[PDB]
């Protein structure tokens, strides 16, 4: 009598991730006349108006 | 790995008025003109130092 066996396995996993994000803002003001206070209470560069 | 590197800087000039001196027929101060006249011909380093 002879008896013979065998077994074999194998598992592989591989994850990749990637993220990238951006983002920029900019802000130009040229203004002529009226340098007193008023203007300067415009010359606020968040609000717009 | 994450890396974020902001940097948000703001560099605002509200000009008053502008100022131009003149370049002829300028009058010194008193004092600027007692120390050149105080100052000998001769190459003096602790003299204009001084000055």
């Amino acid at each position: 009598g002879v008896s013979v066996g065998k077994c074999r396995g194998i598992l592989n996993e591989i994850k990749d991730r990637n993220k990238r994000d951006t983002m920029v803002e900019d802000l130009v003001v040229l203004v002529r006349g009226g340098a007193s206070e008023h203007i300067t209470t415009l010359a606020y560069q968040e609000l717009p108006t | 790995n994450e890396k974020k590197f902001i940097f948000t800087r703001i560099f605002t000039k509200v000009q008053t008025a502008h100022f131009k001196m003149r370049k002829d027929d300028i009058m010194l101060d008193e004092g600027m003109l007692q120390s050149l006249m105080e100052l000998p011909d001769q190459y003096n380093y602790g003299m204009y130092a001084k000055f």
